[PDB]
């Protein structure tokens, strides 16, 4: 297949393996989830504008509003848990281990 | 069963509930001193 | 509801007018004489091309060019 | 399995071909079985809230029965639906491919020659 | 293409503005001077994230106007009044639980 | 130019079918110039 | 090379996940994904998507970005070998992929891939008085009825959410 | 929280599930999600405290990932097929990556590490939603995609799960946890019958969420998170232990109990296809389950723990608790193996 | 659970955008619409198991003209064979693949 | 798979129109009153053989047309037609509605000397009705023959044998 979609489908797996692999903030880990999100935006873009299929050009909007609804609901779970701990780092949330 | 690594681990609290673990103070200052010029505020601002 | 609407017009007139602006805009076109028209103008926009039919020798009312009687006609928007 | 058979009408519990098929009794032991979940549901009712187990609500243990053995009568009508279904496409499967279900020729055991086994 | 030339342009002429406004007062040798987390608000957060998703309502309105031309008005008619609705519903559910308060 | 490239039929669909398919980009610009190519496949894009 | 524009894009934009991906400071990755988000854009706009990608500077970078760097300044504090090492990995991993689907026009990841410029794959003809990107866009109101219903639904509990967990009560 | 507002997010939680068991577009499969997960968030942080919300952060990133492998899932189906029909899958990659995303949804055993903690961060009855209720929609995207599911992969899930779970309820003492572990054993053994008979799987998911409705409620109405808490439920209503009594034996797969009925069920489509192995040690390590399963009637209905004094005081007051259901699952949950062909409505 | 209540209530709340020959908005048509029908109206009505092995050359033209892999495949073949023979020498490019004959309309 | 058949070079030579897009879109109007029936021959053939390889004779009619058309213009009226698409062809977007005392002048001319009627709003937007004598297309999209389907459902709907048959459930 054609050229572009290894590089975004790349941008996928390399934005999922810095969200699969996190180093100490959740807000990096919120970063590589939206990075996820606008990879996954431009992929959907390109096979819908190549393919003249017209009406899932609505499509990449309605993924876009979801999503960056849902990384509102992140950051406001960030907020929450920087307003607990005084940092938003990840190894601060070990309660549950016991 | 307890083993070496889940050694230190005590129970949650009772009601799930655990303990929660300050106000901005400004030193203040008239914007362009042409009028006043000469005064100092210590607030306590609480945002 | 006059003492309320009156007592709303003095204290919140901003909110008023938001939805007397919002009411309006809600309840006008069911109640507006062109509100045909403007589906009338957006259906005979021709943006696509009219796709002629085979004549098989039964169709009296489609033309056989575009300047014949029969067919649709924009009488009604050169003039409304 | 049988999914392609109810999806060329969907979300029907009762279907108009299960009106040929006989209704369960309701004298059914499955039924009166689900009444007996209704009066169980009742004494249990009757026992978490500490009321007295034989006695108390018998309007509330009275709806738990019919209220089982209503859900359960359509439970058991949709039960047998489906079940006859099953029969029937299968024997409509059968009928239509003979060459995959051949008549098979029965032997009687004066030729069928069987190894014995002595337990000695 | 024009597009890309002219924002290269635009880009050019700013760092150029910028790394002169860097390097041209350094000309002067001037005497080297030798004598010698903040404060969380929920409301700071709370007005962004209003806006983000208030923002994407927009994003919903943004095709209304090539919206107006199809042939379905009614249909289009009611869910453009209904997007609207539901960010002044929004809107209204963000005022009368005190979530515009100090930042109104 | 196919020639000597053994096994190779010329004008071979890569469709199974014996219906007119539309043509690609590639398929009609793809023996032609850099040029003639930018201005076929991203003229209008870039235009102005 | 001019053929190959979005191609060149597409590696800008690798190079920005790579970047922010292997997360320096919520900061300096807000600012990566900034700039891989500008790229992906242009990657967007070189197909004809140019309502789509300046909905991508508009609401992405427009407003969500804003909203995670205004977030980040709000809870970083302001003044690695495994930043940097990680970043060099994925740069030579994204360079040796180049590299072979250059060289050999075929490449096999997870799938094969053609190695020419992607300008070969385009329709040749027009959309006449409209962009057809445009009208699908539009038909969101005449078409898109349960879509817009429920992603009008989705948003509103949004708002009521955001309201519910960040009040502490 | 406002109870009108907790109706319509309880509304919002179920509307995203019905959106994912009604609809024929990938899109909406994925809106479903995406509603369900920002809808159910609140539940989670219903109490505010510092457990609830680290709890709802590790689910906002678990599920936030399963839907972003999800529509990466459905981009290459659209690819791969140009279309967004919900059916079977027209790439074994895209098919992976949905039965990984969902094998995440399900907090299914390896992407089970979320399970517990979010169900120990949680109230009782969030804890009751997240493992009944949010079952559901992922197990209907698995039921109508298994045309597509690779084999060896749902089986790999399957048994892992259930080996999984149940060795980890064995080092619980709070309850949910051991129902968190119970909940990944048992989605184990709904999805390795899934290929073979999904209505048994369906018949599994049925079951399951009837038993895990009966232990929450049991478990709200008494008022206890632990086992030890649990423990002192014979000085204060004998009849909740008898219940608890039942319950677990009724999941622990014994007869004449209905939670036996599922594992009978599952082994009965299985050896159908000429799978022996599986099945059995399926049923062996199923033991595990219900040896914790006895661990907890061993310390509420078999033996009488000591309790306290103040235990005389809560005698003088009833449970004026809306145990909603909670006879009618009770009995559901137990007394229902005699009805075993009724999972033919489910065909 | 696919609780068809579209199908049941007669709605249609997703079937519109499910496939690419559906109606479009000023009946635009997808690049690959005809493909796209005749695997459709092939694979109709006879479910998955016998639409895999009975209408495979309609699905595989259809995945060729989606992806076109076969086509950019040919087209490489061409190229590379082209600069083979540019590079040995052997062949000449003609002057109307090269900008010099003043095109068609 | 199969070799593409394509038309020789041959084929394709045709006297071109070779006009810029001003002078079509001024001409345009007395262009769809005139050459309105090889027009629409050539668009019917083209929506049913959905091949432009059979529809070569249509366009090269339609291409001959309009050559007879614009020698029709240059023979009475050339000079207000040139006043009139320099008009049109001064405008960035080509405004009809800058030019309307040239096109006013042109029309003149054009139903004087010709006898020619200008189209009003909305008739060349008409779906027009085509006599043809080649033959309707009767596989246009070449599809070959279709699966027979699965047998459908048919029968009385008995009772199950013996109930369930779930291992010893009688009913
Ligand atoms: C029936 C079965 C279900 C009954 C549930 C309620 C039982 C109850 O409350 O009993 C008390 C009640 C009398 O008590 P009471 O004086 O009112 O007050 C209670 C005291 O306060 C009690 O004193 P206390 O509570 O202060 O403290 C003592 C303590 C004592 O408790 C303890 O010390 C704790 C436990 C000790 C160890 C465990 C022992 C075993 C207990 C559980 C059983 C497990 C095995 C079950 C089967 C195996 C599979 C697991 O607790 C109790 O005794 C609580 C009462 C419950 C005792 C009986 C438990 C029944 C439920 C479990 C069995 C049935 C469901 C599962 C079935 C599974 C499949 C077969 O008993 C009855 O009335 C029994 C019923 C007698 C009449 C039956 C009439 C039948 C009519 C049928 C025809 C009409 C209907 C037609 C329908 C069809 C129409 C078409
Ligand atoms: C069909 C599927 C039905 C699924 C269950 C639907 C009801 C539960 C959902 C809503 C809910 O929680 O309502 C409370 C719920 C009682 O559950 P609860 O919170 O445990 O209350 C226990 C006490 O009995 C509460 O007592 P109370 O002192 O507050 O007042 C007595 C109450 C007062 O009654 C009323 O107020 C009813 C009259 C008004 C009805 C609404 C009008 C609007 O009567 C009862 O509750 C008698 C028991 C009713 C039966 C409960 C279970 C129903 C059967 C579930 C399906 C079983 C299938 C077994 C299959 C086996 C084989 C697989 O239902 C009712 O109050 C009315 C039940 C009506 C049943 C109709 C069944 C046929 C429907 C067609
Ligand atoms: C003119 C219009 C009106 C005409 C009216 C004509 C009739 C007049 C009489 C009306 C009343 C009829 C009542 C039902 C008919 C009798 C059904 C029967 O016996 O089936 C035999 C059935 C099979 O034996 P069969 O010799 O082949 O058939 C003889 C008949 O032809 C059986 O006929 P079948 O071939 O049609 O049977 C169908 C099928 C035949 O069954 C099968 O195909 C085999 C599968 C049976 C279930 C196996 C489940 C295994 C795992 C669970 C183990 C449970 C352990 C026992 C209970 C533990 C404590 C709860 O049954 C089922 O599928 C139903 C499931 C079993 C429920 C049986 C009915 C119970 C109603 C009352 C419930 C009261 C509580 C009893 C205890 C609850 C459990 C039974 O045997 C059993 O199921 C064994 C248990 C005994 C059944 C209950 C006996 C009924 C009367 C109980 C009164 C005493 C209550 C004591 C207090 C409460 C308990 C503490
Ligand atoms: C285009 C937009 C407007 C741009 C700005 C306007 C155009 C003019 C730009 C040049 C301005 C003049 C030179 C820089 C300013 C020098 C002022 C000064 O104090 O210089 C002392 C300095 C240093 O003098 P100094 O050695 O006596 O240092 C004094 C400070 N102590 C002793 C403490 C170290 O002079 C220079 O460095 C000379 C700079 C170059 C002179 C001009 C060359 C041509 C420039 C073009
Ligand atoms: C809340 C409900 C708001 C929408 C009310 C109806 C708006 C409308 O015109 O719908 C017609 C539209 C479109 O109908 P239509 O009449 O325009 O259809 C003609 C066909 N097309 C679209 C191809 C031109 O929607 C439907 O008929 C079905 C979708 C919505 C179904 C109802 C959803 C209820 C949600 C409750 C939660
Ligand atoms: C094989 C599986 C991995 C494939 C990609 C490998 C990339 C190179 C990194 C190898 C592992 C390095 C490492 O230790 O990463 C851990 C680090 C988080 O650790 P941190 O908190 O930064 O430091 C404490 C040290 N444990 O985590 C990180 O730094 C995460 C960075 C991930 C970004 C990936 C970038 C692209 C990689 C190539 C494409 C995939
Ligand atoms: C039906 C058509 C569609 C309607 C929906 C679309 C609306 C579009 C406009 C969007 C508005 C968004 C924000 C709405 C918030 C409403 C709640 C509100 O503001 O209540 C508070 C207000 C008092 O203000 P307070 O809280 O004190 O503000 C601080 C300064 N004092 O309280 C008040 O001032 C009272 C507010 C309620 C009464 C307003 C009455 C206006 C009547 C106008 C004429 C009738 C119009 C038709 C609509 C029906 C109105 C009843
Ligand atoms: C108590 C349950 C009462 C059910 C009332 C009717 C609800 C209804 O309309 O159900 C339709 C459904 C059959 O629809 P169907 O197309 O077979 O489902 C495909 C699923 N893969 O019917 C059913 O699923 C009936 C069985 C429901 C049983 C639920 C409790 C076990
Ligand atoms: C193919 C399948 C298709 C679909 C089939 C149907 C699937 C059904 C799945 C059921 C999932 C139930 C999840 C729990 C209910 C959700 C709402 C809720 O949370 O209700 C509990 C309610 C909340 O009150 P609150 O005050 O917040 O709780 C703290 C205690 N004071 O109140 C309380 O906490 C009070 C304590 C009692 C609560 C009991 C609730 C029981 C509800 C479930 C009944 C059993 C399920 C239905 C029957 C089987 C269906 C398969």
């Amino acid at each position: 297949m054609s050229l572009v979609y290894m590089n975004i489908m790349m941008a996928f797996t390399v934005s999922l393996t810095g969200l699969l692999m996190y180093r100490s903030h959740l807000m990096s880990s919120l970063l590589c989830l939206e990075g996820m999100m606008l990879s996954l935006f431009i992929l959907a873009t390109l096979m819908i504008l190549n393919s003249h299929f017209t009406l899932a050009s609505m499509m990449p909007i309605i993924l876009l509003v979801f999503a960056a609804c849902e990384a509102a609901l992140g950051l406001s779970l960030l907020v929450m848990v920087s307003n607990t701990y005084g940092t938003d780092y990840v190894q601060n949330l070990n309660l549950l281990q016991c | 069963y307890p083993t070496k690594e889940t050694a230190h681990w005590k129970p949650p609290p009772w009601n799930d509930v655990d303990p929660p673990k300050s106000n901005l103070t400004l030193n203040f200052g008239p914007q362009h001193p042409a009028a006043h010029g000469v005064l100092r505020l210590v607030m306590e601002l609480s945002g | 509801v006059a003492a309320f609407l009156k007592n709303v017009w003095a204290k919140e007139p901003v909110l008023v007018a938001s939805f007397a602006i919002a009411g309006l805009a809600v309840i006008l076109p069911t109640l507006s004489p062109y509100t045909k028209y403007s589906l009338m103008i957006n259906r005979a926009t021709p943006y696509n091309y009219p796709v002629p039919l085979r004549d098989d020798g039964n169709m009296p009312d489609v033309p056989s060019h575009p300047q014949d009687p029969q067919g649709p006609s924009l009488e009604w928007l050169k003039r409304l | 399995m049988m999914t392609g058979r109810q999806a060329r009408a969907p979300l029907q519990f009762l279907p108009d071909e299960a009106r040929s098929l006989p209704p369960p009794k309701l004298t059914d032991p499955r039924l009166a079985y689900i009444g007996f979940l209704g009066y169980c549901s009742g004494l249990i009712d009757n026992a978490i809230r500490r009321r007295p187990v034989l006695s108390a609500g018998l309007h509330r243990q009275f709806l738990y029965i019919t209220s089982f053995v209503f859900v359960g009568y359509y439970l058991l009508k949709r039960q047998d639906y489906m079940y006859a279904v099953r029969d029937h496409d299968m024997f409509s499967y059968i009928k239509s491919h003979p060459e995959d279900f051949p008549e098979k020729d029965k032997k009687t055991y004066r030729e069928v020659f069987e190894e014995f086994h002595p337990v000695r | 293409m024009n597009l890309m030339i002219t924002l290269l342009t635009n880009f050019t002429l700013a760092t150029l503005l910028v790394t002169i406004a860097f390097w041209l007062p350094q000309l002067n040798v001037y005497s080297e001077k030798t004598s010698p987390r903040l404060p969380f608000s929920m409301k700071f957060f709370l007005v962004a994230i209003t806006f983000l998703l208030f923002d994407l309502e927009i994003a919903l309105l943004l095709p209304l106007p090539w919206a107006s031309q199809t042939t379905n008005l009614n249909t289009m008619l009611t869910m453009a009044l209904l997007l609207i609705f539901l960010l002044a519903v929004s809107l209204a559910y963000e005022w009368t639980q005190k979530g515009l308060e100090w930042t109104e | 130019i196919m020639k000597d490239v053994p096994g190779w039929k010329v004008g071979e669909s890569v469709f199974h079918t014996t219906r007119w398919v539309t043509p690609m980009m590639g398929e009609l610009y793809g023996l032609r110039t850099g040029e003639e190519i930018l201005s076929s496949t991203y003229g209008f894009i870039w235009y102005t | 090379m001019m053929t190959y524009i979005v191609f060149i894009l597409s590696i800008i934009f690798v190079m920005g996940f790579v970047g922010f991906s292997s997360k320096p400071s919520p900061i300096y990755g807000g600012l990566g994904l900034i700039v891989s988000g500008g790229v992906g854009c242009g990657i967007v706009l070189n197909f004809g998507g140019s309502f789509l990608g300046l909905m991508v500077f508009l609401i992405y970078l427009g407003g969500m970005m804003v909203v995670f760097g205004y977030t980040t300044a709000m809870a970083t504090e302001q003044y690695n070998k495994v930043v940097l090492g990680t970043f060099i990995t994925g740069l030579l991993m994204e360079f040796l992929m180049v590299y072979y689907v250059l060289k050999d026009k075929e490449v096999e990841i997870v799938f094969k891939f053609n190695g020419m410029g992607d300008w070969v794959i385009y329709d040749t003809g027009d959309s006449g008085f409209f962009s057809e990107e445009a009208m699908g866009i539009a038909a969101l109101y005449s078409y898109g009825t349960w879509l817009v219903i429920v992603t009008g639904w989705s948003l509103l509990i949004g708002v009521v959410v955001i309201m519910e967990i960040t009040r502490g009560n | 929280m406002n109870p009108i507002i907790l109706i319509i997010i309880l509304m919002t939680v179920m509307l995203g599930t019905i959106i994912v068991m009604i609809s024929t577009h990938w899109l909406l499969i994925w809106i479903g999600f995406e509603m369900n997960m920002l809808a159910i968030i609140p539940i989670m942080m219903k109490k505010h405290n510092p457990r609830a919300t680290e709890a709802s952060t590790k689910y906002f990133l678990t599920q936030s990932t399963a839907s972003m492998l999800l529509m990466m899932a459905i981009i290459i189906n659209l690819m791969f097929s140009g279309q967004w029909t919900v059916m079977k899958l027209f790439n074994p990659m895209a098919s992976m990556l949905m039965t990984m995303a969902l094998a995440m949804k399900l907090g299914m055993a390896p992407f089970h590490f979320w399970v517990p903690e979010v169900t120990q961060g949680i109230p009782l009855s969030s804890g009751l939603i997240l493992l009944t209720w949010q079952k559901l929609a992922p197990m209907s995207v698995l039921y109508q995609i298994l045309p597509s599911i690779n084999l060896d992969l749902i089986l790999t899930l399957s048994i892992l799960s259930i080996t999984i779970g149940g060795w980890g309820g064995l080092n619980q003492t709070q309850l949910r946890k051991i129902m968190a572990y119970s909940s990944i054993a048992h989605m184990g053994w709904m999805t390795a019958v899934l290929l073979y008979n999904p209505t048994m799987t369906l018949l599994n998911l049925i079951i399951y969420i009837i038993m895990t409705s009966t232990m929450f409620t049991l478990f709200m109405a008494n008022s206890t998170t632990t086992t030890l808490s649990l423990s002192h439920t014979w000085n204060k209503a004998p009849i909740m232990t008898i219940l608890v009594l039942i319950t677990l034996l009724s999941m622990g797969g014994l007869p004449p109990l209905s939670g036996f009925m599922p594992k009978w069920m599952i082994i009965q489509e299985m050896t159908k296809n000429d799978s022996i192995i599986l099945p059995t040690l399926m049923a062996i390590t199923a033991l595990l389950n219900l040896y914790f399963y006895m661990r907890l009637t061993y310390s509420t209905a078999l033996t009488m723990f000591p309790s306290t004094n103040n235990m005389k005081m809560k005698w003088q007051f009833p449970t004026t608790k809306r145990m909603t259901l909670l006879p009618t699952m009770t009995v559901l949950s137990t007394m229902l193996l005699p009805l075993t062909p009724i999972l033919s409505i489910l065909e | 659970p696919f609780f068809d209540v579209q199908k049941k209530l007669g709605v249609d709340l997703d079937h519109w955008m499910t496939i690419q020959s559906a109606e479009q908005p000023h009946r635009i048509p997808a690049r690959c619409h005809a493909f796209e029908k005749e695997w459709i109206e092939c694979a109709h009505g006879i479910g998955s198991i016998r639409a895999e092995k009975e209408c495979k050359i309609e699905f595989e033209d259809f995945r060729e003209c989606l992806l076109r892999q076969k086509t950019m495949k040919r087209l490489n073949a061409i190229k590379r064979q082209r600069d083979k023979l540019i590079k040995e020498g052997k062949y000449t490019p003609p002057p109307h693949h090269s900008g010099q004959e003043d095109l068609r309309p | 798979p199969g070799i593409v058949e394509l038309p020789s070079l041959e084929d394709l030579k045709v006297q071109e129109v070779k006009v810029s897009s001003s002078v079509l879109k001024a001409a345009a109007h007395h262009y769809g009153a005139q050459c309105d029936k090889p027009n629409k021959e050539f668009m019917l053939c083209r929506w049913e053989e959905k091949d432009p390889r059979r529809c070569l004779e249509e366009g090269k009619l339609v291409n001959q047309c309009a050559l007879e058309f614009f020698r029709q213009i240059k023979r009475h009226c050339a000079e207000p037609f040139t006043e009139y698409w320099t008009c049109i062809d001064y405008s960035g977007l080509q405004l009809f509605r800058r030019c309307r005392k040239e096109q006013a002048q042109f029309d003149k001319c054009v139903l004087d000397k010709l006898g020619w009627v200008r189209p009003d709003l909305g008739e060349l937007s008409k779906v027009t009705k085509v006599k043809t004598d080649r033959p309707l297309p009767e596989n246009p999209y070449h599809s070959r023959a279709r699966p027979e389907p699965n047998p459908e459902v048919e029968g009385d709907l008995k009772p199950a044998r013996h109930g369930s048959r779930l291992f010893f459930w009688t009913m």
